[PDB]
Formats: C-alpha cells, structure tokens, sequence
C-alpha cells in the first residue's frame, strides 16, 4: 500500500470516528473528541465520493446537531477542518459553526 | 492508461558485438543438475561438466547478462562462449589461472 | 546473441528511445543515451554477474565504489539517461559502466568486495528535492517530506508558537542555536532562515553569525522599504540569500516601490503569484526582473476546480482584502509562467498555506496539465516530453540548490555532490518512491511485516531505515551554515554532530542562472481586472477537474 | 479613541474585572490587575504592532527577549494577573509590558529582530506542573505527564520490576547511574529518589553522592523507627528530602511511634490520608505536624460514586486489611482539609495506585466539588474563586517544588527561573493544553495532519516538538542532583548531557512555608468509626455522581 | 511448621520434583534442583522477607547485587534449577541462595539498601537467544526479535538494498562503520558479517579491520571455492568466522567440492537443510563434518501441512531449479536431525526467507513435534523432557554464542557473562515474555495502560523500557568487533558509544563443542529420490496438522 | 494481549481494509491501497478461519474484478502478499495476478 505518515495518520481519524459512530448509534449524546471525529471522517469520505470544497462547507453542517452532543459542545467546536484527496487533489475544507 | 507503462522501440539488440566466440560441446556427467550464470569463466567449471576446457580458457557464455544455462544429469548441449575483455585476468572460479589470461 | 527490446526492457531496464509513462499523468520520457556496452549490463542475485571474478573484481575498498545502483534510467535536468551510478565516501563516484575491469570493457564505476549493490533495473533515479520554504512548525515535517523524496529542508521556525506558524524566521542566536541542535536529530539536511526584519543592521549579522544560511523578510515583521534595505545589505555582506515575503497591504508602498528598495540586488520571492503573500496584486510582475529568483507555494499548483473556495476560505480562516489577495487571474497564468521557465522554483509553505509532502508531485500535476492545455514546449525534439520534465524537475532539485547557496553539495545528480538519490518504481513516480538515499544510505522506504519471511508481505508503509538512526544519520545529513558561524566556530560550540556544509555564491546567483527556467517576460496585471499579460498576451489557463496522481495512489 | 469592553475582550483577552470560567467547572477566576497601557499591547500579525521600527525595536540579542507571550492571563500562587512574559535565555526575564521602548511607553520587555512571539491573548498560562511522586515504571509516563501540563517529574524506579512497581526507589549507586544517564531522553526536568531503608547510613550517603536527590522509605522494605532515623540523619546531613510511605501494619509501632522516630526532622508523607499507603486507620494525623509537608496521590481526588468499589478492588487486585486501609471516613476528609490548606500537594503515584495524567485534572477536580459543596473560602475577597484557584494551583506547582528543593529553579511563574510554562485554552483549562514549553523552547503541543496547508486540520494530538528532540532537548531541561554528587562530578561522570540544577533547601522547608497551604489542624481519627475530626469537628464530604473535566474531554 | 507442596508452589513457585507444561506444548520441565533453604526463600513486598534488617542487609553497594530476581526456575543448558539470581555491574553475579547474611543461613546473593527485586517465583527465566542469520534489512527487526526474547543479533546489510535483501552482508569499510555507528541505536547486542567472497584476501582483512567480526560466503556473490579458500585463509588469520550459503547451482562443483575446498577449516553453514540455500539437494550432508558447525533458519521449523505450497511459491516469488531447491525429502529429515544433535543452531534469516520473532516458538514448536512423532530422547532420565528442553534451548543460546566467539560474553546464565535474562510466564513461554533484560536493565517488556493507577489494565502491548533509552541503553549493550578492529581503536574512530565485546576462538569451535548438538551422522541424501538417511536408515518425519505456540496467542 | 510489534502492525492493515470495505461498500471503483488493504485483511481471516495456503492462493483471485477497481489498478498490482498464523504456525500467501 505504500502509506505515507499522512494516511496512517487520516486511519487514526478514520477510527476515532467509529467510536463516536457506534456510540451515537446507540443514542448518546457526543462529546468533545467524538464529534469532532465524526464530522472530519464524514467530509473525508465526500471528498473520496468526488463531492466538492463548496458542497462539503455545507454538509458538514448537518452531521451533528445540539441535540446529539453533550452541553457546551457546540461551543467547543466553531469549526472542525480536515484535508483529504478530492479528484483534483488534497484540499482543505472548514466546515463552519458545524453544530447547531 | 497504465500507469508507468513502457513504449518500447520494436526491435532486438546485439549482444557483445565485436568479440571473439567459439562454441563447444558439454556434457553434463554428474548426478545431480548444474547451472552456469553469463560471466562464469567457463573453463572452471564443475568438474563433472565435459567439454574442451582448453577451448573454453578465457571464455564465458554468450548470453543475456545476468542468464544461465542448465544442465539437467546427463544432458548434452552445444553452448556458444564469448572472450573475455577488459583487462583479461581471471581470478578466482577454482583457482586456476588467478593472473592474466 | 540478440535479445528482442522488449526481453532487454524486461530484463534492464528501458534503453535508448524506448518512452515509459510518469506515474498515470499524460507525460513521457524516452532514454536519450544508454552509458552500458550491451552484453555487459551488470545485475546483482543468483547466477548473476556481479560475483568474485566476474563483474565484481579483487580491488581494495580504496578502488572500489560502496554503493552501485545498477541500470537506473536517471531523470535530471541535465537528461534522461540509462546507466549504473556509483556512490562512494557519501557522494557521487561516477555516472558511467560498473563492473570489473579485468574482465569487462569500457568499466567506469568498479565493483570490488567492498560494494554493496541497489538493483536499479526498471526504476527511474532523481536527486533528492530541495523545499525552500519550509516552517519548522513541527519536527514532523521532516519525515514527511523525505518520505515525498525531499532530503534538503531551508526554512525557519521554533516549532508551533505565532511567529514560526506564520513565517518562515527562527529569530536570533538562541533559537537559531537550539534550531542547529534539534536539526541533528532529523534524516534530512537543514539550513536555516533568520527574521531579516530590521533597520540596525548589527541585529542581522548577530543572527547570521549565529548559524542562518539565509534571512526571511516578511511583512507580519514588517516588509518596509528601509527593512528590506537592511537584510540586503547585510546578505550582500555576508553571502547569505534574503527570501521575501512583501508587504501585501501596499502600506508602505506599492511593488515599485518594493522593487526600487532591492535596488536590483539578489533576492529569492517567496509565492510570487501571491495567492500566499506579497503586494496586491501584482507582486507576479517580481518575475521580470534579473536579480529575483521567483519560486511558488504549492496549494495553487495546479489550477483546479477546487483551488478559488478553498483558498478564499483558507485565506478567511487564518472581505475586501480576501479578495484583493486569492485571484483567480493569477492563479491561473502562475501555471502558465512555469510553463514557460518565468517561474523557477517549487516549494511547499508547509503548514503556512502550503503542503510539505506535495512539492513533487504538485509540480508533476501542473507539468501534466500544462502538457495537456498547451501542447509541447517550443524547447521539445522528439516525440516526447523531455524538455518540460528537465524544465520541471529542474524546479524542485537544481534550482532551489542555486538560490540558497547550496548547489556545489546537493541539487542534482553529478559527480561530487552528496549521494541524496531517489529511487522511483515508474507507476508511483512523483507520489511514492521505492528508496530515499540520504548521503550514500537509505534514510526511509516502504516497508513490508517486519516479521515475514521476506520485506514485501503487507502492511507496507514508510519505515525510518539505517540512515535515519543516530550517529549513522550524523553522518549522512548536512547541517548548513554561513560562512561567519562556520568561521567562528559554531558548530564545535554547540557540538552540532552531522557532517556541515557552508552556503557560498548567494548574491551571485541570478535569474540567468535558474537551469530551463530563466524567462524575464515583460510581464503587467491589469490594476482592475487583474489579468496577466506579457507582451500585451492574456496568461491564462482553467482549472483542472480530476488530476493525475491523486485519488488513484492515497488512502485518504 | 474607545473600544467596548466586549470587543476589547475578544481582542486582546479579558482585562481587569472581567470573569473566565475555569473549563466545564464552577470555578470562575477574575482578573485582578493588567500590566499593559491600554492602546498599547502588542499583537503579532499581518499589519500589527510586533513590526520594524513599531512593537519591534533595534535592539542587539543581549537587549531583547528570545521570546514574548503576548497578552497572557497569568493564573499563579501569587495573582491572576493580565501581562506580557518575556523569557531570555531559556528563563523567565520579566512579567510586564512587551513592546518597543523607541515609540512606546512602560516598556518592561523589548522585542527586537531576536525575538520569537507565542501569541497568548484569549489563553491562560501557568508554571508548569511538579509530580514529585514518579513510579518509573516506564519511560513513557514522561509523554504522558508533559501533555498533561507536568514538567518536572521526581520519584524513583528501574522500569517494570517489583521494586519500583510498589515503591519510588532507585536502587544504589549503578542504577541511580544508568536513570540519570536514561533522564537524558526524557522532556522533563528529573530528580531521582533513592531507597531510603537502612540501618547503616553509609548505604544511602553512597546513593545520595550517586545522583539521588531524596530518599524513599517505604513500608515494602521496611518502614521502621531504625530506618526512618537512618534516612532522616543522612538527609539533614546531605540536604536532601525524605518522602515517606508508612508503616501501614502498625508492624513497629502506631503512628505516633513513626511520628516520634521521625523527631521533628523534615519529611514528605506521600498519600497522607492512607488509602495509597500508611499506619491503619490515622496516618492522616501526620498533616498536623510543623516539620510535616503532607501531599496526596491522586486516585482519592476527589471522592466520587465509585471510589471506593474501585479502590476496595483495586487494592486486593495489588480482607481484615482491606478494610482498615481504603476508608470512606478518611477519603470523605482529604478533600476538605485539600479545601483548608492542611494538605500541601497533589501527586500522582504513577501506575502504583495513581494517574500520571491526572495530577492537574484532579487537583481541579477537587477545587469544584469543594465550591460546590463549601461555598467560599474564608479567604475570598471578591466574587470569584480567585483565592481559592491561587490555593489548589499552590499544590501541584510550588508547593512540590519547596518540598523537593528546587523551587530555586522551578515551580512558578517567577523571574530568574526556568522557563516551563503551559498555554491552556479557557475551555480545556486544566485537560488538554494549547502548548507546553520546557526551559523556553515548545517541547509537546497538539498538532494537526503534518501534510496539511495549516496545522489544524485533523487528526489533532499530541505530537512532540523541537524542545523534545536530542541536543535541543537536554538544553531545555534539567538533571536535578544532590550537592555531593553534583560536587563529586557525577555530571561529567556519567557524562550527562542536559543542564544541571541542584536542590538545596530540602530540611528548612516547614508546613508553615506551604504557599496557601500552611493550616496545622488539631486533628484526629476515632480508632473505632474511623471518622476524622479537628477539634471535635467532624470533617466530611459527599461523593460526586459526575465530575467536570471528565465526559465531555475524553474519547475514551 | 510445614506447607503442603501446593501451597509452596503457588507461593513461591514450584520446587523439586514438581512439574511445568511449557506453553500449551506437549513439553514438560521437572525442577531438578531448588537452591533455597525452606522457610528462608526471599519475597518482596508489604510485610514480606526482603525489608531491612530481614532478608535485606546492612551492606555497602560493593558488598551487595544491583538486582536480585527472586526464586527464579532457570531452564538453561546446564539445568532446570530453582534458584535465586543477583545480577551486579550488570552482569550475573551469582545462581544461588538471596538474603541477609546478618539473619539468614546460606546467603549466596547478598541483597541490601543498593539492590532492586524483580519477583520471578512462578516464572521461568533463561538466558537472551542470539539470532546469528540476521539480514539487516531494516532496524525495526531489532525490537521485533528482541521482544521475541532474542537478545543478540549477528548479520549483515545496509538496509532495503538488492545486496542486504539477498546475503548477510555489509560491504565494505564504509557501510560497516555506518552499520557500527547505527548499531548503538539498538537495544540488542550486535555484531557485523562482512562480504567475505573475494580472491584477493586484502579486500577481506581490510572489513574485518574495520568491525566485523566474521564473513558471509554467499553465492549470490559467488561461492566459489576460490573465493571460500580466501575467505577461509583470513578467518584462520584473523579468529573470526565464516558463514556459508552455498553454490545451490553446483556451478563451480559439488557439495564435495565445496567440501574439499573448506579443507577440514572451522565454517557455520546457514540453512543446513538446503531450503534457504545450498548444493541442491545435498548441502544438508555437511553435518557429517567435526568442522561444520550446522544451523537451520527458521521457515522450515517444523515440518508442517502448508510448508511445502507455501516455500516452493515462496522461491517462486523471490521450475526445474525451484523443485531441485525445496524438497518435502530434506525438509521431513531436517526436523529429527534437530532431535538427534546432528543440526546445532536455529536462527531466522531475517526478512530474506525466515522470520525474525520466530526463532525461539519455532525452535519449540520442533521439540513439541518430535516428541510427539518420536517420544523420548535415549538421553532422557526421568519422566519428563528436560534432556530435549536443554538440548533444544542451547540451539539458539549458547551454540550460536559459541559459534560466533562471543560465548564468553553471552549465550547462557553463567557467572560473569553479561545479564541477558528473560522472564516468561509458563503460559507463554517461548511466545511472550513477561520480561526482556539488556545488561541488567530491563530493556522491553509487556507494558498497559500509562495513565492506569496499576502497569496491568488494557491494552497491554511490548513498549520499550529504560535499558533501550539512550546512554542507559549504550551501557547495557554490546558492540562485538574483531580482535584487529578493537587493536586499531575502531571504537574511539567511530566514536561508538556502546560497551564493545572482542569476538575469540571462532576458529577452535568444532562440532564436539555444540552443547547437546554434537552429533555426526554418516548421513547421505540420494540423488534421484532426495531421501535423507544415516547409515542406511531413512530419516523422515509428518507435517503437522496444528502447531502449539500458534493461534492460541496471536491477534493476526 | 501482550500485542508483540507484528500484531500491532496487522492491525493497521485490517482498518485501512475497513476503510476500503466501507467505500466498496458505496459502490466506488477502488484505488490501489484500497484494493491491496481489502484483499490482505480478507487473506488474514482465511488463515485464522484454518482455511489452507493453497486454497487462499485461488480465492484471494476473487476478491475484486477489474470492474470494482479504477483503471491501472489491476496493472499495479501484479500480486498481494500477506503473512498471517494458521493453525500451523505464521505462512505466506501470495496472491498473483488477483484482480482481473
Ligand atoms: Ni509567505
Ligand atoms: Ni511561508
Ligand atoms: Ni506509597
Ligand atoms: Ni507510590
Ligand atoms: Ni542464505
Ligand atoms: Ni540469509
């Protein structure tokens, strides 16, 4: 596979976010680290589809909602920012006030 | 698309253009299988290899660099050898020129 | 005895016009020369030729190569040629015929008892890249750009602390000191770049004495007129480079007026297309002139359709400034003018709006979507893309080597220099190599289950090899000083244990001298539309789709 | 010219009067006073003060700073105070206002082109943290300390054997020798215990010239009258500290008897309300003694739900006995004599019945549970927790650093020391710091996808930095000895590469120079019901169902 | 007062008599002999034997062991004894009896104020394995075979190179000055194979001159007879040994030539069995030779269902040649002449057709295999296996040591050699140790959870311990060099940091001296059938089914 | 677990195969370390299932097709090799030619 230290470290990512997924699944509300994760893996994955910067600005905002995560942890995140390799290469998304 | 294909120019190449070649008939009289690799000096080989080694002196196989023949128990070949260049001095194989020549 | 070329490309290696394809881009290189006598290519394994007697001889180690790499096709800019190199004593033996000359004719690079053999056959072989604009952010960086097939970092920094994430200046003696310390501990070879921000002189030759090979001006430091002056006269003074990034703001002037405080003394401009800094918005016109070594940042190579939101946000993350500062008019002549050598470096703004593992292959894509915009460059001889691959990899290697000073020990691949090579499997060229050699050893490669029965078996990823450890890595890596802290004796005070370099001929250097890319267009941006033009000529281009060397090599 | 208060707040930080909550806890700190000009702070930037010939001045080296932290919120035993912090030289220079003196007022420290700038508006900053009871275990509780905000780390061990699984001991001279020269490799400043319990004092002055700075007398190789007398005359001989674990068995004596062999010589009882170890059931009484420096270990900090289900079997897991160490009666009181100033310090006891990531998380812990079951300290004086925060802040930073004799060196935000420090976010206040800086350089902080265009792209952890990387590293921290190995030339003996400090003051010490934490307590245990009083007083607690700084901060 | 047997086993471990199932193996130890005095066994911990004034001494360090492991079942060459171990300037001070001599009757290890404890009772300690067939393709094979328990690591290479990839070999005075330098770095004992195939014997003498402390003759570098006289003529000059893969090809003759060409001198043929090299198909008959001093590498051991699919793709991956190379014939009579002494080492031949963390379970898992096929060994006594457990153990300790001329350094639990020692919990033995010891210090070791309040909680998984850490781990390994490379200084050159070992009697080692392993079988392989027997008999054995050792203990 | 270094390392290579298992699962033409990922993982269940090397030579042909994986792929990958414990101890599979 030849991994680069950057993917091994996007795996580290991948797998924080499967924890928070198993854990929203069974109806808890997220914290800190947990939603962080599932919002960065879940734009890494749009990227992978071929889902443009633009799109994914927005759709990263209805991941999570106030709802399913913990108090003070919209607060705690005003943005969540990951790269990943979109069709025309690595590119940053910030995905803005993602929680509301 | 393939990434990182070869165009190669159709063709063939000439190997060892200019050199002296003989070719000798060899035998393999042993029991067991024997392989020569392209640079060996030819004349040291296994002794249960038969062949004209006063021919084969200062001689290796006129082959793709890097190739070998083989020679199951028993099989009979005419192999082609190529001179040895460059300075002409062997040493090592069994030890038995280790000078010039 | 014959061989079809198709056996001899399977066997060797390609040789002189067969063409191999650059990873999956639409680029082609054909082997312009073939340095072997065919019949004596030496292979290294069982049965083969490099063997006592054979193509290995009885020479002492004094007369022998330690390292062949046999049957490498070499991509430099200096052409694309079959042949074995030899590396002794950590740098380049021979370019030439290895084997045993008591046996073999036309042997250049002899093999004796003594030499250690990396089979080359089927691989395409570079000089290691050189990435000038680096923040030392995190000591991270380091192996991930020697992973990309990077092995000389210039830049500066303190690790992530507000002055170092936004530019690249590792400020004064102490810093600087515990910066050459740190620079020990990491396979790559590292010069440093002071803060050039200042109006007293004297603060300037303190950090040069201290051990900076260069002096970044940046204008979060203030990029004045009279700042400017400074670091200029002191680089002039003691033969360091000044890499600039402009004052953006235009508070203290407008690029003429930058231009009229350099006063045509040398300088290398940081991402002088400026989506990454630099007067808005014709900091670009800086590559007209003589005396500018102009290099890009990589996030705007290549143009895509990604590149203007995610910028724009990038930028709006670290109105009207937004928008005077991300164009899409210069990000797409940027592409343009490398295409035409007006733009002479690569580097990456690691961290700082750049990636530090995408130097090459970001500077593939944009050789790759220029080949496919505009067709072959006027400099093209056959039917092939070698002029624009020496003019691009030229980019990344030799040019970069020149502006800082360095070109005399690494940069590219000739006789001399330090062994810092990378070895690249065709199909993974740019994205992933087969073996990064740092000064004669191999400092990273990917690496198969430590415990199998053999190197290949998965997971494979990027492993720290022999070169990368301790005293050996010492060894094999150059710490890079000016020549007043080499003269004064730094590296004995601080104990720096890697091998030192010293950076010479940084003022000297000139936009002439940046191999295949020495244009000086008479190049405008229009104040209100900014377009580009030379010569009256709209530079422009659009923006990629889908690119080559992405989503078909990455995991992520 | 005006700005709001609001405005002002989100630009610079919070300025006099205005409230931070300390993380998810009801702690809220106030900002006692502001040492800036208002009008005239210094931020770092695009367009911003810290410039050529602005907030950066023409200084050489010698006349300016290496390194600002602009506008921090300073929280430290002695104020929460707003102020710039100018370190120099790897140690704290001045506490005040940064800036340029050529164009602005008050300026107490100068920043010129050797200045490297952190920017701190928005943070709060501290000394780092003293954990002064190390199991060495395993090295990598170093990591895991520093992350935590922990800079120093003093106890004693091997790595994993029996001896150091249950006590903080370094065993005789060529052990001592092989930590010291292991300390080396670690990004924290060490001071090594040695083993304390002996008979024959000549055992232990060869430890204390081989390098250790204290002597552990542990119950485990018997914490007898003999032995404590033995440790206790070398340490007044040698000026170095003995932490104690006691006799839990009541084996040799009662605890008055440990408390009569001992005679009022200087001593630190690790774990002194007993569950980590001690005389069953009152240990506790030791805190009531004048030459007594008591601390906790941290699994008991604070009493929660499950404490004593966990410890009940988390000590049978390491019955009459039990249930005479792990008492609800004893954990219910530590909290509140924490909350009274009768216990000391907070330590972690490190893979040996304690967290070494949970010294500072705790302490704060505790700090809550006792606002909220408490209300204010007698010592407060407006309305905010200020006194109280100053009080628990006390036990894991310059209360350790008074015990262990190195408060000369470390332990708080103080000119002349040792430049450790931590930048902590508001939110993650005491969980998850923003940077942790040894003896001035970054030595670990989280960081993002090292490939990235900026550093905080995920995945965001902790990754270490230039402070924590080979020659740099040993710069940056320290070697702790004792005055006859540091006068016997064990440094260049062993040929120790980091700095080297050494402890002095370690029998002077008294519960009276405790900063906030000086309270001597008429206390007692009923040998029945196990309750503890001061002075007829019940002292009591309840058990937190949920604490802050837990669920919301933690993956897992 | 008494104790029932099983009371005293669950206490302090087993004693005399008692038996232990090694791993889940058909293997069974019986405790031969128990050193101790009942009733005064030594025991660490609250309230137990090892406390001052008791079990523990009044002595000064000189007078007492740095480290005592407590009643220790030792299973080495010599013996299955109970015993207590002292380990004193990092070396094995005595096997015998612990304690106070003050109180205590037959002390034979003095234990006092300077010695630390690891508990053994319950395990099962023996000494570090020593791998001699290491390919040094990359530095992560040394934590890989060290937390395998295997302690010295003897080869060659230069990393991931076509020459290291295929021989263990490191050519030449340059790359084995690098490889010296990397080697202190690693926290196992190394030593260096040079490229011993050459005609030119100056070629040799200068390796060896520079470090390493024996030739690999390899045919993939032509292994002529020319080329094995030399290097065979220099090893007798120079007490250095020589490792043979032989000339699978019988290019230059037959395996009787290659015979005729060692002419009776002292030589280690690798990979005896012919799988992993050698004269096909009869190489595996040099273990008739006094002067053959014979081993396996690992992918063979033991004879099993997929061994044959797997080996012949194997080759296929790194026909007529194929099959004459891997034969069901040798690989079934390999395993039995391991049972009979006639092989003497096993070893892995590391990431080049063998497994590097296997040498020591598959070494077992042949015990396991023969005892099942072949019941008891004619030298067992009793009902148990001891005499095949001493017989197998001493293949990869003290024969390789012997092999190598470092037996007087390593190689078994012998007073004075250096205090290699490995722990394991007889439910793992030979798969996972529950401790690895460099030089005295622990070096690697299962490790949970750093922030846990005890070493045990998950995950637990090998971390590296104090002994690996820089300078403490430069102490507590070796470096072995040749006796003209220590007599040039080549240590002070290179500046190596670790303790250095000078390699002696490589020459006089014969196949009498192979502990346990001395047989010397009139063995034949025929020509046409590949069947393998000794004096007529054919040798032959079935692959297993289902290994012990296996599933039952690892994740992939 | 006492997890040795090798199993620690397997354990990357079975995420990165989750990875993959997830995007394939979408319906994605897979890249190069996706298809070697995938593959690998699924050759280490069939050890631990006690399936046979030479059976796990053949069906690890049958994994992915040319039609689940993006042009060039299967010409990137002339084989796939994975070591892992049978019932018989650790054994090399290797896989040629596995994606047509
Ligand atoms: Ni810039
Ligand atoms: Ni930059
Ligand atoms: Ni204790
Ligand atoms: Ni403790
Ligand atoms: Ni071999
Ligand atoms: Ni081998």
């Amino acid at each position: 596979m030849e991994l680069t230290p950057r993917e091994k470290d996007k795996l580290l990512l991948f797998t924080a976010a499967l924890v928070a997924e198993r854990r929203l699944a069974r109806g808890l509300k997220l914290n800190y680290p947990e939603s962080v994760a599932l919002i960065s893996a879940f734009i890494m994955e749009g990227a992978r589809d071929g889902k443009s910067v633009a799109s994914l600005m927005e759709e990263g905002r209805h991941v999570l909602t106030r709802e399913q995560v913990m108090e003070g942890v919209p607060e705690m995140i005003p943005d969540i920012q990951v790269e990943a390799t979109f069709p025309d290469g690595s590119k940053l998304v910030t995905v803005h006030n993602p929680i509301i | 698309m393939i990434p990182g294909e070869y165009h190669v120019k159709p063709g063939q190449i000439a190997l060892n253009t200019g050199r002296a070649t003989c070719r000798v008939v060899v035998e393999n009289h042993g029991d067991r299988p024997i392989q020569v690799g392209s640079h060996y000096h030819f004349a040291e080989v296994n002794p249960a290899l038969k062949f004209d080694r006063q021919q084969a002196a200062g001689y290796r196989l006129n082959i793709p660099a890097g190739t070998a023949v083989r020679f199951e128990p028993g099989q009979k070949r005419e192999v082609e050898l190529v001179a040895f260049a460059g300075h002409r001095a062997v040493f090592g194989f069994r030890g038995e020129v280790m000078g010039p020549l | 005895s014959n061989i079809s070329r198709q056996a001899y490309a399977d066997m060797f290696g390609p040789t002189v016009g067969d063409k191999v394809r650059l990873a999956d881009t639409e680029l082609w290189i054909e082997v312009e020369d073939d340095l072997t006598t065919y019949g004596e290519e030496v292979k290294f394994g069982g049965g083969k030729v490099i063997r006592d007697g054979m193509g290995q001889g009885q020479m002492l180690a004094a007369d022998c190569v330690d390292l062949v790499l046999t049957n490498a096709l070499i991509v430099d800019h200096w052409g694309i040629v079959k042949a074995d190199i030899g590396v002794k004593d950590g740098r380049i033996f021979a370019i030439g015929k290895a084997g045993n000359p008591d046996i073999q004719p036309n042997v250049t690079i002899p093999i004796g008892a003594a030499t250690e053999v990396i089979a080359a056959e089927g691989k395409i072989v570079t000089a290691g890249g050189i990435d000038t604009h680096i923040h030392w952010i995190c000591p991270q960086q380091a192996e991930e750009a020697l992973v990309s097939g990077v092995t000389t970092m210039v830049g500066g920094g303190t690790g992530p602390a507000a002055g170092t994430h936004a530019t690249t200046c590792t400020p004064g003696p102490w810093y600087i000191s515990r910066m050459l310390q740190a620079a020990d501990s990491l396979p790559v070879n590292i010069g440093l770049l002071g803060k050039g921000n200042v109006s007293q002189p004297d603060a300037l030759r303190e950090q040069v004495a201290a051990g900076v090979i260069g002096l970044k001006i940046h204008e979060d430091w203030g990029a004045t007129p009279a700042a400017i002056d400074c670091a200029l006269t002191v680089a002039d003074e003691m033969d360091i480079q000044v890499a600039l990034h402009s004052d953006t703001l235009n508070e203290s002037g407008f690029v003429e007026d930058t231009l009229a405080a350099i006063g045509g003394r040398t300088i290398h401009t940081f991402h002088t297309e400026g989506a990454g800094g630099g007067h808005a918005p014709d900091i670009i016109t800086a590559c007209a002139h003589p005396n500018i070594l102009p290099s890009s940042t990589n996030p705007t190579l290549p143009y895509t359709l990604n590149t203007i939101d995610e910028h724009l946000d990038m930028l709006m993350v670290c109105v009207a400034f937004a928008e005077s500062r991300i164009r899409r008019e210069t990000i797409a002549a940027e592409d343009v003018l490398h295409d035409l050598g007006a733009f002479s470096l690569t580097s990456s703004d690691s961290q700082a709006m750049g990636r530090v593992g995408e130097v090459i292959l970001r500077t593939w894509q944009v050789a790759h979507r220029m080949k496919v915009q505009r067709g072959a460059l006027a400099e093209e001889t056959g039917d092939n893309d070698n002029f624009r691959v020496k003019r691009y990899i030229a980019k990344y290697t030799i040019n970069p080597a020149l502006t800082h000073g360095i070109a005399h020990e690494v940069g590219s691949i000739e006789v001399g220099k330090l062994a810092d090579l990378v070895v690249w499997s065709p199909a993974f060229f740019g994205v992933k190599p087969a073996t990064v050699i740092k000064g004669g050893m191999i400092a990273i490669a990917p690496m198969g289950d430590i415990n199998a029965s053999i190197p290949t078996p998965q997971p494979v990823h990027y492993r720290p090899m022999f070169g990368a450890l301790g005293s050996a890595r010492h060894h094999c890596r150059l710490t890079f000083l000016s020549q007043a802290a080499a003269a004064n004796g730094v590296a004995e005070r601080l104990n720096l244990r890697s091998a030192i370099a010293v950076v010479k001929g940084c003022r000297t250097v000139q936009k002439a001298d940046m191999v295949h890319n020495s244009l000086q267009p008479n190049i405008t941006v229009d104040a209100q539309t900014y377009e580009v033009r030379v010569d009256g000529e709209l530079i422009t281009s659009e923006p990629a789709d889908v690119l080559p060397m992405a989503q078909r090599y990455f995991l992520f």
